[PDB]
């Protein structure tokens, strides 16, 4: 079914292919980061502000 | 980037396979950015260490 080494070893080796078509392994990538909600959003922001504010005082 | 001449790495003898003792299996999937490879590594820092 689901565990017992049926699908994980399944799902790794799946996503572990040739993927041949160039969209198709792109897509295939892309299905590697999960969407992101708005507290995400305005945590990484502060974060790349605090980011841009310490370059501007290396600066 | 530099990029690899199709008329070597892809033919009945894939040329480049050849001269590097590899495979076109194993080659495609690099030269389209599917699989690393070692390019070098350090001998003698890593017997002693």
């Amino acid at each position: 079914e689901d565990e017992s080494e049926a699908l994980r070893q399944a799902r790794k080796d799946a996503e572990l292919t040739a993927s041949a078509d160039s969209v198709r392994a792109y897509l295939k990538q892309i299905g590697k980061v999960a969407l992101l909600n708005a507290e995400e959003e305005v945590e990484l922001a502060k974060r790349i502000e605090a980011g841009l504010y310490a370059t501007q005082l290396m600066t | 980037a530099p990029v690899t001449h199709i008329w070597y790495f892809k033919g009945v003898p894939s040329r480049l396979g050849y001269l590097l003792d590899l495979a076109p299996k194993d080659l495609e999937k690099i030269i389209y950015f599917a699989a690393y490879v070692i390019t070098s590594v350090d001998e003698e820092m890593r017997h002693n260490e």
